[PDB]
């Protein structure tokens, strides 16, 4: 009856199915603390934060990751041309359950650093974010992806959007306590409250970079906050169209996409109805309906090389899932790169 | 008088010359094994309990034949009696309001039985050294939270266990989705594990056939369930 009693009866029944033996594991972890990673603010003293966060024992895992990159005896290109750059995320070793402290402002007026799931990171950082590279945030708030995505110095011109007028008020409250008044406030950034399922009329063929990071059934926090749960039976509904939304959503940020260019299609979700579903869900659509060709990029050597920090659920159809295990309770993370050819 | 002694001691058990040359080596000497006689068993036990905790023979009898009509009058008569002087010497030696407490506690504020409360006493002597309140708390979480009723929490010798390894191996199944509160009138979708393949078997056991995880998850579990207990509490 309470609704996040109702979400955990809907994942038992489907998670045990897609995860079997595995799905105790990821159960647990899902029912304790998440482990969070603190993302240092490029634009505050970042070599000066990263140190403090080092004398904690935390560690860089995005550096870690990074030194690794060739190792794994191959990798189909460069670090640097695979992953968006700049961005130092800190987590503490394996089966280390640290919290970091609340971030404070530094010198520069800024918060030093943000606390996230650091599996958050992983779709901004598979995006491959290139300098002078053209970027559209689809589904922005409250604006965790968003800072990653400016983090790298990349955004020559950054889209955020958010079809809530409310959360976007958080994004605008992050962007003003991480990113100075100039870049925020430039033409660097445009902040819009718009149906995301528009934007192929909007702004068609535009973007080098997307990323569609969907509402979904956020399994996780769906399972800890009775209050506006997904799962309310006021909400079914809407809960079981989702998928149809994401699917909206996901190909209208291809719309969005210059030929040529790339998309990240992320969600929060454990469901393969709201994962591998909806990424072909809109590569059909987009064939069908427009006669554009969308290519699944692999992400194998990317999951290969992040193993180190996260769990994977290796028999993803296409894209990846992080999923939550003691050791490392990140996620769930789900995220496809793909690129529009046509 | 060492006749007036080994007539009777090695007409009763003594099995070799052994541990009366030990009762040498360590009147208050004799009257005190009869009570333990009466007590009954432990022909080779009274020398294995005699030998830990040799304090009984310091023990005056006036106090030592009162404890034991005490003791069986608790139920504890036909003695054995037999685990609890090896792990709880201290029985005999503790303040009596201790016992009467622990009892008036079980029976009364817990309920049970005049059996089961004789029968925990037995097979949980660690409940006499426990906190009362801690242990009426783990009762209350045999019963309330975990649904097990009075006679498997006694056939089941649950209230030997720390509340804490209770909490850890209990909350860990329940989250594992391995362990369901029965619903009412005790019914549960899927039959839960025996309590004793929770709560009796090493952790590594259990781990392994109960929970079914590794044993770096639960340790990190242990540490996460510590902290969410200090955090609430
Ligand atoms: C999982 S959240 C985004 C989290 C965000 N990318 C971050 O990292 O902080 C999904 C968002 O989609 C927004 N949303 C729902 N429907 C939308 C639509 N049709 N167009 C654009 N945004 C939408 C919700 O307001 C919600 O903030």
């Amino acid at each position: 009856f309470p609704a996040v009693r109702l979400a955990l009866q809907n994942f038992d029944m489907t998670y045990s199915v897609q995860f079997g033996d595995l799905w105790p594991s990821i159960r647990v972890s899902l029912l304790s603390e998440q482990k969070y990673g603190a993302l240092v603010n490029n634009f505050a003293a970042w070599d000066h934060v990263s140190a403090k966060l080092e004398q904690l024992s935390a560690k860089d895992f995005v550096n870690e990751a990074i030194s690794h990159w060739e190792l794994q005896s191959a990798a189909p290109s460069p670090a640097s041309w695979a992953c968006s750059p700049n961005l130092r995320c800190f987590t503490f070793d394996r089966g280390d359950i640290s919290r970091f402290p609340p971030a404070r402002p530094g010198s520069l007026g800024v918060m030093e650093y943000y606390l996230m799931d650091a599996a958050s990171l992983l779709p901004v950082l598979a995006l491959g974010l290139q300098p002078g590279d053209i970027v559209l945030d689809l589904c922005a708030a409250p604006g965790g992806k968003t800072l990653a995505l400016l983090q790298t110095g990349c955004c020559r011109n950054l889209a955020a959007n958010d079809l809530s007028p409310s959360r976007i008020a958080r994004l605008q409250k992050i962007l003003h306590s991480y990113v100075p008044e100039e870049i925020r406030d430039g033409n660097q950034v445009r902040v819009t409250s718009w149906d995301g399922r528009k934007w192929g009329e909007l702004e068609g063929d535009t973007y080098d970079r997307v990323l569609v990071d969907v509402p979904c059934t956020t399994d996780r926090h769906s399972l800890h906050e009775e209050e506006n749960n997904i799962f309310k039976r006021s909400r079914k509904k809407e809960r079981q169209i989702l998928p149809v939304l994401q699917v909206q959503l996901l190909a209208a940020g291809l719309l969005a996409t210059k030929p040529g260019g790339h998309v990240v299609y992320s969600t929060c979700s454990l469901s393969h109805l709201q994962n591998e579903y909806v990424v072909q869900g809109a590569i059909e659509l987009l064939a069908n309906q427009y006669s554009i060709q969308v290519q699944v990029e692999d992400l194998t050597h990317f999951r290969r090389v992040f193993m180190d920090t996260f769990c994977f659920f290796s028999s993803c159809q296409v894209g990846e899932l992080v999923i939550p295990n003691l050791m490392a309770n990140f996620g769930p993370m789900y995220f496809c790169k793909m690129r529009r050819l046509t | 008088x060492x006749x007036x002694x080994x007539x009777x001691x090695x007409x009763x058990x003594x099995x070799x010359x052994x541990x009366x040359x030990x009762x040498x080596x360590x009147q208050q000497l004799l009257d005190i094994i009869s009570e333990f006689i009466l007590l009954g068993l432990n022909p080779e036990p009274v020398c294995v309990v005699l030998k830990k905790s040799p304090q009984l023979l310091k023990l005056p009898i006036m106090q030592m034949r009162k404890r034991s009509s005490y003791l069986q009058k608790l139920g504890l008569g036909e003695g054995k009696l037999k685990r609890v002087l090896y792990c709880c010497p201290e029985i005999f030696t503790m303040r009596q309001q201790d016992i009467n407490d622990t009892v008036r506690l079980l029976k009364e504020k817990c309920l049970f039985t005049v059996q089961q409360v004789t029968k925990i006493l037995h097979s949980c002597p660690s409940v006499l050294r426990e906190d009362l309140g801690q242990l009426e708390y783990k009762f209350q979480y045999a019963y309330f939270r975990m649904g097990i009723k009075h006679p498997d929490i006694v056939k089941s010798e649950y209230l030997q266990y720390s509340l804490t390894k209770i909490k850890q191996r209990h909350i860990y199944l329940e989250r594992l989705g391995r362990y369901q509160t029965p619903d009412k009138k005790g019914q549960t979708q899927i039959p839960n594990p025996l309590l004793k393949d929770i709560l009796r078997v090493s952790e590594a056991e259990f781990l392994a056939r109960t929970a079914c995880t590794s044993v770096e998850e639960f340790q990190v579990f242990k540490k996460l369930l510590a902290r969410e207990e200090e955090e609430s509490e």
